[PDB]
Order: C-alpha cells, then sequence, then structure tokens
C-alpha cells in the first residue's frame, strides 16, 4: 500500500498517513535509506502491521 | 395454561445421548431427566434441557429418586450462561 | 476471549457434574466462533494452543462460522498446529498421505492455504449413530409428512395464480 | 532480522484526547476522525502527562 | 421464664434468618458483581447520542461513528438520568450503555478558561478613576452584592463597553480585574471564532457560553469585537457571510430569548462606528 | 537563536480565518522553543488600515 | 426477667431490615444481570413494499435491502415511509417504530423558559392585537375565516428598528398560546456538514405537519436568508439551497396548515425576494419606535417594582426621551438604580432618572441609521 | 457495465464498485443500461435483476 508522511522519529519508525486518514507509527525496511525520506512524500506502507516499505 | 409446543430436535437428540449413557448400565425402568425450555406466549419452545439420575422399585411406585441440588446447580449454569432458558418440564423414554 | 474463558471452578463444577451426569468421559480438545469473518485462525488461538497441547495430547481446534446456511455447509474446521521445533524434519509426513490426499481435495480456504505455516486441516466425517439414525430420520420425515400423515389428504384460488 | 523482530512490534495509531476523568484515568479520545471512546491507558504509561 | 427462653431460641432462630439473609445476600450480589465483571470491564467504549426514549424504556442510540442503532433493553442506567442527546458510554460488542459521560466541549473551548492569574493591583493604573469606579460598580457589585440590588428591585445590568484610541490600555482593566477578583474568568479573542468551515462558530460561541453558564460566576472577555462586529450589508456578486452568522450567534445566545442572569461581558475594541447598532 | 522566517503574504489564503490559524502555530512553534527569533518580512499584504 | 422478646425482636427487625434492603440490592442487580445479554437493533426506514414477503428498506446509514417479517409483524402497518427495527446479523425485520424526533428540535421545543404576558410589553397595541387577529382566531375559530370564503394569512414578518421588543413579542405569545412554540433561532442550524441542514427542515416540517397547532418562529433570518449571489464564497452554495429547502417546503404543492411563521429581523433589506413576497410571509408587520405616551407607557411598566418617593416627574424623562427603544428606557430604570447606589441613597431619587437620561444620551451619540424598510 | 456473459461491472450502494459475475437465471435484456440489481453478501455476485423501483 502507499500513504503520505507527516513526521519523522528516528526511533526506526515515523507517523504517516493513509488515504482517508488513518495514521500510524510504523518502521522502515532498511535497506532503502531514510535519508530519501522527507515531509511531504508519497511511501510504501503495508497491509499486515503497515510498516513503511520503501521509496516511491 | 398451554396453548401448544414449539419443540426442536436438539433436545430429543440431548434425550438420546443420556439414553446412550443408561444403554450401557443396569437400566431398571427408564430415564426421568429435566425439560428446560422457553415459555413466551401460551405456547411453548423447548431449546435445550439436561438429564438427572433416577432409579425406582416396583413395591408402591413411591421410591424415585432425583437430585434436586444437582438440578438447581446444571439450572443455575445453563440459566447464567442463557438467560432465556428456565425449566419447563421433564420428559421419559418409555412410551406409556 | 482468552484462555482465561477456561474458569477452573467452573471446570470442577461443570466436568464433576457431568461425572455424576452419565460418564466421566475425557475432554477432547476446544471449541470457539468466527462470526466476523472467513473462519481462519486467530491470535488467541495460537496463544491457547500450547496451553491445550498442555492440557490434551491432540487438543484439536473447532472454528465456525454461524452465518452460513440452512441444510448444506459443513462450516466446522479442525487443525493441528505442529511446533517449529521439528523444523529440521520434514513438515506434515502423515505415513501414508494417501488419504489425507483424499483429504486434500480442494485446497479450502486460502487464507489458511496462507497459514499452512505449521497448520494443515483434518477429516471430519459425520459418522452414522444407528441408536440415532433411522429415529431422527423417523422424526424428520414422518413428521413432515402431513404431520401426523392424516391432514391434508390454497386449492381454489391458486386456479388463478397458476393460470 | 530487525524487521523481522519488529512483526512482534506494534502498529501505535495516534489519536487526540478530549479530557480525562477524576481519580481515574478513563480517558475520553476522538483518533481523528472515527467516532469518539472511553479508553483506558496501557500501564506502561507516565499516567501524569496525558 | 418459658416464654422468655423461647424468644431467646427464635432470637436463634432469627440469627438462622440473618444468616439465610447473608447467603442470598453475598452469594447472589457476588455473582451479579462477576457479571458485572464480565460486562463492565470491557474498557473500550463507544460513546454516542442518545436521539429519543420510546415507551413501549427504549433508547434509540447515534454512534459517533454517525449512524444509529436501536435496543429496546436500555441497561445499566436509569431513565431519569436519560435526557434526548446525551453521552452514552456503549460497549463496542453488546451495544450496551455502561456509562454517563459529563462533558461535550472543544479543547479548544478549553484552552479559552484563565488559570494562570496575571498580577496588576489597582495601584499599577493610574487616572482611570471613574472608569474603575464604573467596572467595579458595575460587576463586583452585582457579584456580591446581588441582595442590594434585589432589594432596590431591577436586576444586574447587560455588557461593558471599552473603546477609544488604541493606546489607552483596555488589557490593563481585565488583567487587573480579573488578578484581583477571584470569579470564573473568561476571555475570548474575535478571529478565534470564525472558522474555515461553515458553522463551527455557531457550535464554538454556544459551547462557550454553556461551559461559562457551568461555572455560573462568569466573566466573559471579549477581544477585537470590530473583527467580527460588521455594519453588515446588501450587495451582489461577493460577500462574506459567516461573520455575521458568529455574530448572530453571539447576539441571540446573549440576549432575547432564553435570557441568562450570570453572564458577565467585557468587549475591546479600538474603533466604534464598524459595528452593528 | 531559533530564527524563523515569515513572509507577509503567508497570510493570503483562500480559506476564511486560516491565518488566524497561522498566527496560532507561529505562536506555538514560539512558545515551546525559548528564546527565539521570528522575522517578518513585506507587512503590506498583512494589512495597511482597517 | 421477660426481656428477651424485646432481644429476639432487636435482632429479628434488623436481620429484617437488612434482608430486605440487602435482597432489595440483590435484586435491583439481579434484574440489571439479566438484562445484560440482550443484543441491539438496526433502525431503517421503508422505502417500498416488494412482495407480500419482500420489503425494501433503507437504513440511514448506508445501502439498501430487501428482508421479511418475523410472523406477527402486521405487514398493513407498513406504509412506504415509516421508521422500523432490523436484525444485526439475520437483518430482517422486527418491529415497527414510531418516528423519530431530532433532538435538535428538543433543544427548541422544551426550552422555552417562563415569561410574563403581552400586558408586560407595550405601547405598540396596533401589533399585538393584529397578531392576535392573524393568527389566534383563524385556528381558534376558522369558520369565521371560512364562511367570508378567503384562505387565512400564513407567515407574519416581525421588522423595525433595533430594540423595539421583537423578540419579546413572540416571547410573550409564547406565554399565551402555549402550545407547540419551535422557537429555532437560526443561527445554529449549520453545523458543517452536507446536507444536514435540509434533513432538520424536512425534521421540522414533519413535526409541525403532525402536532396540528405548531408555532414557526425564526429569529435573525439575515444569516441564513441572505439574497443571492453571483457564485463566491462554496459554503454560499449550501447556503442558497438551505434556503431553497424553506423556499420549496413552506409553499410546496402539498400546503401548510396551522403551521404559522413568525418571523423577526434587524434589517429586512437584505432578504430575498424569493421570501419577500405574500403567499410565504403575507402582511408585512413594522414596528417602531415608541412615541410621547407609549414612552410613558414602557417607562411606568418598568418604574412598577422600584423603591423610591413619590416625587417622579414621568414628563419631565419622557420629554428628554427622544427616539428610543424597548430596552433604552429599561437602561434608564436600570442606571437610575444604579446611581441609586451610588452615593448609597437606598431610595431612587428623581435626579438619578436625569442622570441616567444623559448617560443615554451619551450611548446614543455613537448610533444611527435607523430606517430599513424593505422593498 | 457487461464485460461479456457471466461477467459484468456493478456499483453496490456501499458506494463502492465491484467486479463481478452473473448468472444465467437473469434474462440477458433486463441489463439495458441501469437496472436496480440483486446481490450476495459473502461473495456479492449478482442474483436477481429487480423491477422499476427505488
Ligand atoms: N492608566 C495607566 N496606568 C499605568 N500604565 C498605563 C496606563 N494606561 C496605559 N498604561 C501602560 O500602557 C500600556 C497600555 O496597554 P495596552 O496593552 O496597549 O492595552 P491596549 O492594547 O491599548 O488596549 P487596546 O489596544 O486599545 S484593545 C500598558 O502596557 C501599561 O504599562
Ligand atoms: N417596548 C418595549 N416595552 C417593554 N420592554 C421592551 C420594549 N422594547 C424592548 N423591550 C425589552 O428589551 C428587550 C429587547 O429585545 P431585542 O433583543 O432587541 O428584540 P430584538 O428583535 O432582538 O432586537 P434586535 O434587533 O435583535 S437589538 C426585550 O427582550 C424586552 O425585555
Ligand atoms: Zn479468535
Amino acid at each position: 500500500s502507499v500513504g503520505t508522511l507527516e513526521e519523522i522519529i528516528d526511533d526506526n519508525h515515523a507517523i504517516v498517513s493513509t488515504s482517508v486518514g488513518s495514521e500510524h507509527y510504523v518502521s522502515i525496511l532498511s535497506f532503502v535509506d531514510k535519508d530519501l525520506l522527507e515531509p511531504g512524500c508519497s511511501v510504501l506502507l503495508n497491509h499486515k502491521v503497515h510498516a513503511v516499505i520503501g521509496v516511491l | 395454561a398451554v396453548q401448544k409446543v414449539v419443540v426442536h430436535p436438539l433436545v430429543l437428540l440431548s434425550v438420546v445421548d443420556h439414553f446412550n449413557r443408561i444403554g450401557k448400565v443396569g437400566n431398571q425402568k427408564r430415564v426421568v431427566g429435566v425439560l428446560l425450555g422457553s415459555w413466551q406466549k401460551k405456547v411453548l419452545d423447548v431449546s435445550n434441557s439436561f438429564a438427572v439420575p433416577f432409579d425406582e422399585d416396583d413395591k408402591d411406585d413411591s421410591v424415585w429418586f432425583l437430585d434436586h441440588d444437582y438440578l438447581e446447580n446444571m439450572y443455575g449454569m445453563f440459566k447464567k450462561v442463557n438467560a432465556r432458558e428456565r425449566i419447563v418440564g421433564w420428559y421419559h423414554t418409555g412410551p406409556k | 476471549v482468552s484462555v482465561e474463558a477456561v474458569d477452573p471452578v467452573f471446570q470442577a463444577k461443570m466436568l464433576d457434574m457431568l461425572k455424576q451426569t452419565g460418564r466421566p468421559e475425557m475432554v477432547v480438545g476446544w471449541y470457539h466462533s468466527h462470526p466476523g469473518f472467513g473462519c481462519w485462525l486467530s491470535g488467541v488461538d495460537i496463544n491457547t494452543q500450547q496451553s491445550f497441547e498442555a492440557l490434551s495430547e491432540r487438543a484439536v481446534a473447532v472454528v465456525v462460522d454461524p452465518i452460513q446456511s440452512v441444510k448444506g455447509k459443513v462450516v466446522i474446521d479442525a487443525f493441528r498446529l505442529i511446533n517449529a521445533n521439528m523444523m529440521v524434519l520434514g513438515h506434515e509426513p502423515r505415513q501414508t498421505t494417501s488419504n489425507l490426499g483424499h483429504l486434500n481435495k480442494p485446497s479450502i480456504q486460502a487464507l489458511i492455504h496462507g497459514l499452512n505455516r505449521h497448520y494443515y486441516s483434518i477429516t471430519i466425517n459425520y459418522r452414522k449413530n444407528e441408536l440415532e439414525q433411522k429415529m431422527l430420520l423417523n422424526l424428520h420425515k414422518k413428521s413432515w409428512m402431513e404431520g401426523l400423515t392424516l391432514q391434508d389428504y390454497v386449492v381454489k384460488e391458486m386456479l388463478e395464480l397458476a393460470k | 532480522q530487525t524487521l523481522q523482530s519488529e512483526q512482534p512490534l506494534q502498529v501505535a495509531r495516534c489519536t487526540k484526547i478530549i479530557n480525562a476523568d477524576s481519580e481515574d484515568p478513563k480517558y475520553i479520545i476522538n483518533v481523528k476522525q472515527f467516532a469518539k471512546f472511553v479508553v483506558d491507558l496501557s500501564d506502561q504509561v507516565a499516567p501524569t502527562d496525558i | 421464664r418459658t416464654r422468655l427462653l423461647d424468644s431467646e431460641i427464635k432470637i436463634m432462630k432469627s440469627e438462622v434468618l440473618r444468616v439465610t439473609h447473608e447467603l442470598q445476600a453475598m452469594k447472589d450480589k457476588i455473582k451479579e458483581n462477576s457479571e458485572k465483571i464480565k460486562v463492565n470491564k470491557t474498557l473500550p467504549y463507544l460513546v454516542s447520542n442518545v436521539i429519543e426514549l420510546l415507551d413501549v424504556k427504549c433508547a434509540v442510540i447515534k454512534t459517533s461513528t454517525r449512524q444509529t442503532y436501536f435496543l429496546p433493553v436500555i441497561g445499566l442506567v436509569d431513565a431519569e438520568k436519560l435526557k434526548p442527546g446525551d453521552l452514552v458510554g456503549v460497549n463496542k460488542d453488546s451495544y450496551l450503555i455502561l456509562e454517563t459521560l459529563p462533558t461535550e466541549y472543544d479543547s479548544r473551548v478549553k484552552a479559552m478558561e484563565v488559570d494562570e492569574r496575571p498580577t496588576e493591583q489597582y495601584s499599577d493604573i493610574g487616572g482611570l478613576d471613574k472608569q474603575i469606579q464604573e467596572l467595579v460598580e458595575a460587576i463586583v457589585l452585582p457579584m456580591n452584592h446581588k441582595e442590594k440590588f434585589e432589594n432596590l428591585g431591577i436586576q444586574p445590568p447587560k455588557g461593558v463597553l471599552m473603546y477609544g484610541p488604541p493606546g489607552t490600555g483596555k488589557t490593563l482593566l481585565a488583567r487587573a480585574c480579573a488578578a484581583q477578583t477571584k470569579a470564573t474568568f473568561l476571555k475570548l479573542a474575535g478571529p478565534q471564532l470564525v472558522q474555515m468551515f461553515i458553522g463551527d462558530g455557531a457550535k464554538l460561541v454556544r459551547d462557550a457560553f454553556a461551559l461559562a453558564k457551568e461555572k455560573a460566576p462568569s466573566i466573559i472577555f471579549i477581544d477585537e469585537l470590530d473583527a467580527i462586529g460588521t455594519k453588515r450589508f446588501d450587495s451582489e456578486k461577493a460577500g462574506d457571510r459567516e461573520v455575521q452568522r458568529t455574530m448572530l450567534e453571539l447576539l441571540n445566545q446573549l440576549d432575547g430569548f432564553q435570557p441568562n442572569t450570570q453572564v458577565k461581558v467585557i468587549a475591546a475594541t479600538n474603533r466604534v462606528d464598524i459595528l452593528d447598532p | 537563536a531559533c530564527f524563523i522566517r515569515v513572509i507577509g503574504s503567508e497570510l493570503v489564503q483562500k480559506y476564511v480565518g486560516e491565518g488566524a490559524r497561522m498566527v496560532r502555530e507561529l505562536f506555538e512553534m514560539a512558545r515551546t522553543k525559548k528564546a527565539c527569533l521570528i522575522f517578518f518580512d513585506e507587512i503590506d499584504a498583512i494589512g495597511g488600515a482597517r | 426477667k421477660l426481656l428477651e422478646h424485646k432481644e429476639i425482636d432487636g435482632r429479628l427487625k434488623e436481620l429484617r431490615e437488612q434482608l430486605k434492603e440487602l435482597t432489595k440490592q440483590y435484586e435491583k442487580s439481579e434484574n440489571d444481570l439479566k438484562a445484560l445479554q440482550s443484543v441491539g437493533q438496526i433502525v431503517g426506514e421503508v422505502l417500498k413494499q416488494l412482495t407480500e414477503e419482500k420489503f425494501i428498506v433503507k437504513a440511514t446509514n448506508g445501502p439498501r435491502y430487501v428482508v421479511g417479517c418475523r410472523r406477527q409483524l402486521d405487514k398493513s402497518k407498513l406504509k412506504p415511509g415509516t421508521r422500523v427495527a432490523l436484525d444485526m446479523t439475520t437483518l430482517t425485520i422486527m418491529r415497527y417504530l414510531p418516528r423519530e424526533v431530532d433532538p435538535l428540535v428538543y433543544n427548541m421545543s422544551h426550552e422555552d423558559p417562563g415569561n410574563v404576558s403581552y400586558s408586560e410589553i407595550g405601547g405598540l397595541s396596533e401589533q399585538i392585537r393584529e397578531l392576535r387577529e392573524v393568527i389566534e382566531l383563524p385556528l381558534t375559530n376558522p369558520e369565521l375565516f371560512q364562511r367570508v370564503g378567503i384562505i387565512p394569512p400564513k407567515g407574519c414578518l416581525l421588522y423595525g428598528p433595533p430594540g423595539t421588543g421583537k423578540t419579546l413579542l413572540a416571547r410573550a405569545v409564547a406565554s399565551q398560546l402555549d402550545c407547540n412554540f419551535l422557537k429555532v433561532v437560526s443561527s445554529s442550524i449549520v453545523d458543517k456538514y452536507i446536507g444536514e441542514s435540509a434533513r432538520l427542515i424536512r425534521e421540522m416540517f414533519n413535526y409541525a405537519r403532525d402536532h396540528q397547532p405548531c408555532i414557526i418562529f425564526m429569529d435573525e433570518i439575515d444569516a441564513i436568508g441572505g439574497r443571492r449571489f453571483s457564485e463566491g464564497t462554496s459554503a454560499d452554495r449550501e447556503i442558497q439551497r438551505t434556503l431553497m429547502e424553506l423556499l420549496n417546503q413552506m409553499d410546496g404543492f402539498d400546503t401548510l396548515h396551522r403551521v404559522k411563521m413568525i418571523m423577526a429581523t434587524n434589517r429586512p433589506d437584505t432578504l430575498d425576494p424569493a421570501l419577500l413576497r405574500p403567499g410565504r410571509l403575507d402582511r408585512k408587520i413594522h414596528i417602531d419606535l415608541p412615541n410621547e405616551q407609549a414612552r410613558l407607557d414602557i417607562l411606568k411598566i418598568h418604574a412598577g417594582p422600584i423603591t423610591k418617593h413619590g416625587e417622579i416627574d414621568y414628563e419631565a424623562i419622557v420629554k428628554l426621551s427622544d427616539g428610543f427603544n424597548g430596552a433604552d428606557l429599561r437602561n434608564v430604570c436600570t442606571e437610575a438604580g444604579m446611581f441609586a447606589i451610588r452615593a448609597d441613597h437606598d431610595f431612587v431619587v428623581q435626579e438619578d432618572f436625569m442622570k441616567a437620561v444623559r448617560k443615554v444620551a451619551d450611548s446614543k451619540k455613537l448610533e444611527s441609521k435607523l430606517d430599513y424598510k424593505p422593498v | 457495465e457487461a464485460v461479456d456473459q457471466n461477467t459484468a461491472i456493478v456499483g453496490s450502494t456501499t458506494g463502492s464498485n465491484y467486479y463481478v459475475r452473473i448468472l444465467s437465471t437473469i434474462d440477458r435484456e433486463l441489463l439495458k443500461p441501469n437496472a436496480s440489481v440483486a446481490l450476495h453478501k459473502h461473495s456479492n455476485a449478482l442474483v436477481d435483476v429487480l423491477p422499476p423501483e427505488a
């Protein structure tokens, strides 16, 4: 799935937003870098723990 | 006082299994068990029931035994887990 | 819904008042429901699976959805979690695997077959009770063939309805 | 392997608080969108700064 | 002395009846407490709004998911407790009323409340003597001497306005009388009321009046009323409407039908003739 | 210090009362971190008169 | 030595009151424990009856459904448009239900407070009598208006300068007929949503249709009225649709009956001519500022329960009073009491009235343009 | 819409829109553009075309 960022917290997980507006503390698959992530970007999310999958 | 009944076959199978419970032991006469019920109108309904042990000698047909403590205990059980039900009678397997 | 739904004072009371009912027979597993979805294994089930296989030998689950049909569906579903400690050896040997292949017939429930990680369904036949089958048939048929079999043996407006 | 250890992590949906209650937490929360709920904290909180 | 010993053994029979009371009280009570353990420990409670109360002792719930439910069985409350439009703590699973909530407010209204208590004693104010007279004689005497006016026999007044040059100090009287008096004091800014959506100012002003009214010694402070006070206009092709909607909310929930007695108003503008009469 | 840039044309939005929310979140960024700078620039668009 | 009866009765009465109260607690918890297991139902409305067994219902929360009755639901009751109950799981129909109330109506139905009747207001005896003649007579005796054979007027418009007591006249009616005053403040209607206000208008008109003697009252119309736009702000679209809700269903095709609409405004020049025509609002009823005898009347109405002495030249106070309000002379009496508590006189001296009159003179040197005649 | 035989697209009154299949019980002329149609709960497939109502 695909979501959108709001803020970035250093503890391997950050806050995202869904399409309709649900928001979760979900972690990053760390082979694609988090320095790619900026507030105001479109990301890749999971369904099972909704974890941040990668860079879109 | 009773218009008619609406009796499901499940309680009949609940008679059948206790009939199986007594066909393997010394069977003197028959089965006497509890009949629960769901009495709403003057019509009647039964969803479930359970049994109670019973023996009867035949000298003055007055020696016959239930366990009202056990009866009210398992009634309290099935009344707690289902507040719809209540006792409505009994049953016996010998057709006469 | 938890393993703590097994109240041990209720266990003592229930099972002993079944002991003084017809027989003190032995528990063979456990049951539950999932009326909200298509009947697959919740997290509570694997949380209590080790408790039940500490209580029982097989400790077979029972999975059901109560909104399905009126005469047809066989909604019940049963399992056996095989341990992760036997990850070295092969998974589900099943010495013959021919009646297990004759269980394997639909490859049912694609999310449980996603959950084929240490799970498999089991054979459940609906066996005969000679003490009960013919008399259930008696109940069924001879109570539905006119009830008393003497009653209707409507008729004058279905003329117009049928025409 | 950290990620397979983070499947035992938690989803942690974020919310907003209307108000507390007296002598007991009994927290009243709308998520942002869904509804409003009476919830209770997990015991791992700072029971003051909520 | 035979009847005395008969009553002495009857005292033991009444102690056996007290033991029967102890049994049928403690046992039944703890069993029903165990059922209330099963039903009431389900701590996530969906809250909602009571639409109506039918009697065929039947309550209809509109969830905060904007959806509805009928139920014929009320639950663990009393029918006196339930007025139309109540927050009721309802279980997700059972859909049964379990609590009764106390507050229906915005947290923004909660942020308007004054707890900080600054310090401006009247010796910090110089040369504003008649204005301090007017303000104290208009507010503190309907606050401490209601019996004075009520033996005179009119009413307390309605509203005190501040206007004039922008540098005279209007914030100072607010800060000073909030510093000295100890009523439930409440502030309000002008543009904080008008919101992006249509109709939120009505909600905000109405909930503000409610929250101030439930803490009856209530002094409402208003800042830059001329932000929302406007001589309205009939025209075409253009017009900003919702400002007058929030202003008419303020006025009608302020004065007219459904009067109130416990509100005290302090407003401050920098200009004058922008306002409606 | 925590220097903050503010264009005077930032308050030029589409929706009513949004600049109020802008002033809100400006000063709420100002209050948390202490000893900060906020720079306004071209305050004509913020408004000349009444 | 026969006090054992008192001791036995003491222990037995203690145990008996304890058993009564404790079994009463256990019985309350018994009934509240019996009532635990029940499950709520779904609120829906009947679109139409499909067949003898099939029923087309649409609940408010979403989609449409087709189910049937249980056994004894008495299908002739189900007129198309009744509000019924549905199971959560099985989703069939359970019980026909009475109609909704929408307690936004209730917060402007029950919340009429007490008031004094129409003798309290005064100096405007034209409008009092005239509103009585146009409202109370075609609802008490319609045959006076049927023997003539002329349709009664429906809507009445109060207008004029601010502070002429346009509110309190309707409030006096709300202390005269006391029947079904649905006093809508007409500013707390719109909240944020799409068609919620239209549904509230439908609800009010249904409720007024049913409880046959209803009085519709919508104060401060101009917020929700407007006139029209060249399509500027987007919320004004739903404003105009919310107004066209009223524009249709006040007239429609199904004509209202006994639905008397009392209207008040601050400036009637800004209304829509869609609302300004007769038929909806029949007779424009104008209130203006009191004259000399009228100022005398309001002044002596307010000067009744005021502790003073027999010195009051009312002609002096009304003489300095020039073009004032319902509340102006109320403010005169209020500030007269204020100046009485100034210097602690414990009666109201007559010079306090002149001081309050000059305070009113200080007040109304900041207000003007008090003449908004519509159309 | 109708893709072909035994496959169509319907938009249910949940607002969403579904790739579904049709039954051979439905006479294929009653699709014309737009009919009130009947569906299933679990599988959510077309069951029946309704007479003009709604
Ligand atoms: N009478 C006074 N005595 C002492 N200090 C005063 C007096 N009047 C004004 N001041 C001072 O001047 C300032 C005036 O306060 P302000 O904050 O400007 O109030 P205000 O903003 O003028 O009210 P507005 O702008 O007309 S709404 C205060 O900070 C005081 O220190
Ligand atoms: N002629 C009058 N006689 C007696 N009391 C009056 C009179 N005029 C006004 N009042 C009082 O003053 C109040 C003024 O009511 P208003 O709120 O001004 O009516 P209104 O229609 O709201 O006027 P506006 O345009 O909103 S200011 C009334 O509630 C009465 O208490
Ligand atoms: Zn489960």
